[PDB]
């Protein structure tokens, strides 16, 4: 559906 | 050091920006970085909350995390995720009943692939043997 709308969802995800 | 305490766990590993770094760049030359993006994609659309004002946002959310991941059969991801997973998260996409716990199973089952095979080979892969 999106992989901008992924990537945000992962960088959401990342430590610090 | 940083790089021993990765070779301790792989959650140790994937709470450190470094060792996700490297890790990626190991698992994309072979091929299949999107284990690891799923990994923490499951994690960010876990971690958001239920409520009116996220919905549309969740929706979308899971439909795109399904149909590249879980969707076509042919992915690395869909091809080391269980039938009856992927069966329970179209399920959850067409009813549109997507609980934040949805993707977990799946999340657990691409955990274990990295664990059986990828992980340990990155702990002897060139690119981690020259960080260190």
């Amino acid at each position: 559906s999106e992989d901008d709308l992924l990537q945000e969802c992962i960088s959401s995800a990342m430590p610090k | 050091p940083p790089y021993l305490k990765w070779a301790e766990s792989l959650h140790s590993l994937l709470d450190d920006q470094d060792g996700i770094s490297l890790f990626r760049t190991f698992l994309k030359q072979e091929g299949c970085a999107d284990l690891l993006d799923f990994w923490f994609a499951c994690t960010g659309f876990r971690k958001l909350e239920p409520c009116d004002s996220n919905e549309e946002k969740r929706l979308k959310l899971a439909r795109a995390i399904y149909r590249k991941y879980i969707l076509d059969n042919n992915g690395i991801v869909s091809r080391q995720t269980k039938p009856a997973t992927k069966s329970f998260i179209k399920g959850c996409i067409m009813k549109q009943l997507i609980d934040p716990a949805m993707f977990d199973q799946a999340q657990t089952e691409i955990q274990a692939t990295m664990e059986e095979n990828t992980y340990p080979s990155f702990l002897k892969s060139d690119i981690y043997l020259e960080y260190t």
